[PDB]
């Protein structure tokens, strides 16, 4: 696993992975990396 | 010099209504709902 990511190099260049992962990280040297993050909205105050 | 003597009789009732709320749990809601399933393959325990 060349990119330290949990699939390897066969199964990456072979594509050989869940389908909605990028084909960028099809590339060895790619990581299959999610980067997720949380965006608020708006806030709501119930005052008791 | 004078001597005086008095007895006084009461009688009263009354009535209360009240009413009270709190401002953070004023309410709570019950939504009716139903589910649908307009794909190919059936769905085994559903949970939206």
């Amino acid at each position: 696993n060349t990119a330290g990511d949990p699939y390897t190099d066969y199964q990456k260049a072979s594509g050989s992975i869940d389908k909605a992962i990028k084909l960028e990280a099809r590339d060895p040297l790619v990581a299959a990396y999610p980067v997720v993050g949380v965006g608020m909205e708006n806030l709501i105050i119930s005052t008791n | 010099t004078d001597n005086s003597t008095a007895v006084q009789d009461s009688n009263g009732e009354s009535w209360n209504t009240g009413l009270s709320i709190n401002k953070g749990e004023s309410a709570y809601i019950n939504a009716n709902v139903r589910y649908y399933n307009t794909g190919t393959a059936p769905m085994y325990k559903v949970t939206p």
